[PDB]
């Protein structure tokens, strides 16, 4: 399993064209803040592909 | 309800705010595999099997 390849699945809006956004912020999925800690409805955007 | 025998509960004729629902936090496991948490109260579908 080749995991080099990371697909953003998690964002607040949607892309400009031709716009990169390479920031590793948490994303906030919940009511309950996430404050920059993973957890419940707190995930990380980048997933790798298997 | 035993798992060999599940319920099927038929939830229609209603408005359903499944945000009540997703911002409770003892719920441990929330996975859709086939629409976003954030859009339930926003779509509209025929029934619903529980």
């Amino acid at each position: 399993g080749n995991y080099n390849y990371r697909y953003r699945l998690f964002r607040k809006s949607n892309l400009k064209p031709f716009e990169r956004d390479i920031s590793t912020e948490i994303y906030q999925a919940g009511s309950t803040p996430c404050n920059g800690v993973e957890g419940f409805n707190c995930y990380f955007p980048l997933q790798s592909y298997g | 309800a035993s798992v060999y025998a599940w319920n099927r509960k038929r939830i229609s004729n209603c408005v359903a705010d499944y945000s009540v629902l997703y911002n409770s936090a003892s719920f441990s496991t929330f996975k859709c595999y086939g629409v976003s948490p954030t859009k339930l109260n926003d779509l509209c579908f025929t029934n619903v099997y529980a």
